[PDB]
């Protein structure tokens, strides 16, 4: 099965060896414990979170403003918990959900600051030489949310 | 179109949600006519809904003039100084109710195109990317092809 | 100008053909026979057409109300 | 320089990425007419000449002097 | 001339190799098809368009459940190049009235009574 | 002239206001203004597709640059993130590339690890 | 991070000088590398209107 | 990654059925659940109609088979009962 060392004898990409599962689990536990201790001792400043709200993912931090393109059935000034957090990150560590982080880990809270309409959007249809011309003006409801705080808990 | 229209960035008035929420609508002024079918809906709104709205929104001072100029109107004045005038001509009671609630909910900022659906004053926590992030350093800071 | 068939086009056609072959297989195993299926849905089909006929034959002008006629007097309602 | 680790349940990935400082040894001590003008500017800023020619009053008036500012 | 195509019956006679490949037992056949339209009826004959409308496959990629009976199968044979057919699998049996509102059609073709 | 139009001024101005930023007589003459305003509105309507298309192209370009900074190619990054069940979208990935380089470095390392 | 606004912007949009060695290299592969760098498509902050290209010195 | 998702038995589109679209987006900061989202309600109604159709079609086919069996039994028992002399 041995092949002499030629240009095409081996794949160009470097060979990859799977680490032994015992050492992999040991290293995983060590890293998780280190990050959990950082969370316990509060060794982090600002937190950012990627949160799935409405239909989209928002990269979010405390004091941030977010413009949802629909009405939310919430009074202005009402506080809310954004429950679908995909990612939370600090300066020195990040936590990734698969695909979502647990409710125990992260708590992202927002506040309905504004309920508005968008500026008028023009929908015009035109087809040449067909007397085909149509115009419509649409205003989309919108809600401005302010992200008040992102909290993480040592539940790793 | 966007190119033939002013635009702004998403913003609040005084960081309206950080410490507490302050309703930005501060004044409503309904100019309503005693006679004239144009203000029939406004008259019914004053009879049936303006009191409930006023007690739901204690921070908004509501005036009812009962003698308008031109068409019956509602002038909404906001904390940031914005003045939005909405004609309530020939609108039904429910139409006026929804319009007034919309005025109460919205801020005084211009209803124009908003460039970004978000606004961060701290877009970066780990440090904004610059070309020298992810670039390894070299011994004694020697640039490529440097002799020493 | 001539046109040529790419490997991507061939692969797309092959994917479609595989889907169709699986369709053939799944169509090759009927649950009931043609004699067993005869009339097994007749009651439901008859009821559905009865509903269609009822909708077709219930068409009639809507009612007219004195309240609707008289409410128009409110166009001149004022404040005394 | 990133440490990756699934949690024990395997439902969240934990990334440890401390910021690495630049070693002292990897640093150096601090040291102690229209035509010709446009050619000089183009050479200085590695641009072409076309950038430095003026524009008409129509374009200049079209430019917005109070642009919206974010952050 | 272009006409309707009469598919020979041997096309719809599965082989043991086919049974192994696709995982369906000819004895105790599946009761219900899940048919999804995956091809446009545009540039297809009016009879194929009509069959698609009859089967309720106007929206592409929207699963529709049909009986696995000879008449439905004849229509499906007419439009077999425009659709994907997969058997409906019921690991927990057909849903009961209690959990009729808690079902979900998994991408594998299984109607699960928990969601 | 029993009935004559008296609003033609305002009917004209409704179009001219949208035409005011055009070049040449298209901003003044209604006959020319109305044709270019209709074209402008049709372009505005059709450009909502191109805005979404170009944003994804921009995100993919930025993600490609950021991942090439770590030796990954964009297909590898995206596919391996999917296989690791990380459902971050391209907008968010581009934002992380620009503003959280260490988080993006972690994601690239994760994608390469999954690949290996 | 923690830079002032102007220095931060300057750092982010500064143009870098790259060196390619053309010895025994395909001109097309050299050109692919150089064109990416010249456009700035190697920067995550790339945008066609940001003028974020870099200098490429090919020897 | 649609093919990989299909192999793992998920929706090819992550925007399809899954936690990211079927869970509530938000809840009140107190802890009270939010009213169901319009898309989630519509999707639940569609799934209920699909399940009801599955039940209806299955029951109709089963009843048809049972009726055919009974018809066969009646035919054979009648042809046997004709032998009475």
């Amino acid at each position: 099965g041995y092949v002499p060392k030629t240009s095409l004898s081996s794949p160009p990409w470097p060979e990859v060896v799977l680490p032994d599962p015992v050492e992999e689990t040991r290293h995983h536990a060590e890293v998780v414990k280190k990050v959990n201790e950082m969370i316990v001792t509060g060794q982090y400043g600002r937190l950012f979170a990627v949160v799935h709200f409405a239909s989209r993912q928002w990269k979010v931090t405390s004091e941030d403003l977010i413009l949802i393109g629909n009405e939310l059935d919430l009074a202005c000034g009402e506080r809310i918990r954004l429950e679908k957090v995909l990612l939370v990150g600090a300066d020195n560590f990040t936590l990734l959900g698969k695909p979502l982080l647990g409710k125990d880990l992260v708590r992202v809270e927002a506040t309905v600051i504004e309920k508005t309409e968008s500026w008028p959007r023009i929908i015009m249809r035109f087809r040449k030489r067909k007397n085909f011309k149509k115009k419509r003006i649409v205003t989309t409801p919108q809600t401005v949310l302010r992200i008040n705080s992102i909290e993480i808990a040592p539940c790793l | 179109t966007a190119r033939g229209t002013p635009s702004r960035f998403l913003a609040s008035v005084l960081h309206n949600g950080l410490g507490r929420y302050v309703q930005q609508l501060q004044r409503l002024s309904f100019s309503v006519s005693r006679d004239g079918a144009s203000s029939r809906g406004a008259r019914e709104f004053v009879e049936r809904e303006v009191i409930d709205f006023a007690r739901r929104n204690p921070g908004v001072v509501i005036y009812v003039n009962s003698r308008p100029c031109c068409v019956p109107r509602v002038v909404a004045e906001y904390l940031n100084g914005a003045v939005r005038e909405e004609s309530i001509h020939c609108k039904s009671v429910e139409e006026i109710s929804t319009l007034v609630q919309k005025l109460a909910d919205q801020s005084g900022l211009d209803v124009i195109r908003i460039r970004k659906p978000f606004h961060t004053d701290n877009p970066s926590i780990q440090g904004q990317w610059h070309p020298f992030t992810n670039k390894p350093t070299t011994f004694r800071g020697l640039r490529p092809r440097e002799v020493q | 100008r001539p046109r040529f068939v790419s490997l991507r086009a061939k692969q797309n056609m092959i994917r479609r053909l595989e889907i169709e072959a699986e369709n053939h297989y799944w169509l090759s195993m009927p649950y009931m026979t043609r004699e067993q299926e005869r009339g097994h849905a007749a009651v439901r089909r008859r009821e559905a057409f009865e509903a269609i006929k009822a909708a077709a034959t219930s068409k009639f002008p809507p009612h007219r109300f004195i309240a609707d006629q008289l409410d128009h007097l409110n166009v001149t309602k004022k404040w005394s | 320089n990133v440490e990756l680790a699934l949690t024990s349940d395997g439902r969240t990935i934990v990334c440890y990425h401390p910021s690495v400082d630049i070693p002292y040894e990897h640093t150096k001590p601090i040291p102690r007419e229209e035509g010709p003008m446009i050619e000089q500017l183009s050479k200085m800023f590695f641009t072409t000449k076309h950038r430095w020619y003026p524009h008409g009053r129509y374009h200049r008036c079209r430019k917005n002097l109070n642009p919206p500012k974010d952050r | 001339k272009f006409t309707r195509s009469r598919i020979p019956e041997k096309v719809f006679q599965a082989s043991p190799e086919d049974h192994e490949k696709y995982g369906g037992d000819p004895q105790n056949p599946h009761k219900l098809h899940i048919v999804t339209r995956i091809k446009s009826t545009r540039r297809r004959p009016y009879w194929e368009k009509d069959i698609i409308k009859m089967l309720g496959l106007e929206k592409a990629h929207t699963p529709q459940v049909h009986k696995n009976i000879p008449s439905v199968n004849a229509k499906l044979k007419v439009v077999k190049h425009l659709i994907r057919i997969k058997p409906l699998k019921l690991p927990q049996g057909l849903p009961a009235e209690e959990n009729m509102s808690n079902t979900c059609l998994k991408s594998t073709g299984e109607l699960v009574v928990q969601w | 002239l029993r009935n004559r139009v008296t609003d033609r001024y305002f009917r004209i101005q409704e179009v001219l206001k949208h035409a005011r930023h055009f070049r040449g007589r298209k901003n003044r003459c209604y006959r020319l203004a109305v044709r270019t305003v209709i074209r402008a509105f049709v372009k505005c309507t059709k450009a909502r597709y191109l805005k979404k298309k170009n944003m994804r192209t921009l995100w993919i370009n930025r993600i490609t640059a950021a991942s090439q900074e770590h030796g990954l190619k964009y297909p590898a990054l995206i596919g391996n993130l999917v296989k690791c069940q990380v459902e971050l979208n391209r907008k968010v990935l581009a934002d992380l590339a620009i503003y959280e380089p260490k988080t993006f470095k972690s994601l690239a390392a994760l994608a390469s690890r999954r690949r290996h | 991070s923690s830079f002032s606004r102007a220095p931060q912007q300057w750092a982010t949009f500064a143009r870098i000088w790259y060196l390619l060695d053309g010895k025994m290299q395909p001109p097309g592969k050299l050109a692919a590398m150089a064109s990416i760098r010249l456009q700035g498509l190697h920067k995550p902050v790339y945008h066609a209107l940001s003028d974020c290209g870099d200098h490429v010195v090919i020897m | 990654g649609g093919q990989w998702r299909l192999q793992q038995g998920l929706a090819a589109n992550p925007s399809g059925y899954g936690p990211l679209t079927e869970l509530p987006d938000w809840s009140y900061a107190d802890g009270r659940p939010a009213p169901p989202m319009k898309g989630q309600l519509r999707r639940k109604a569609e799934r209920e109609t699909f399940a009801r159709r599955v039940v209806l079609l299955s029951q109709e086919m089963d009843a048809g088979l049972q009726a055919w069996q009974l018809r066969q039994q009646k035919l054979q028992e009648e042809q046997r009962k004709q032998e009475n002399a």
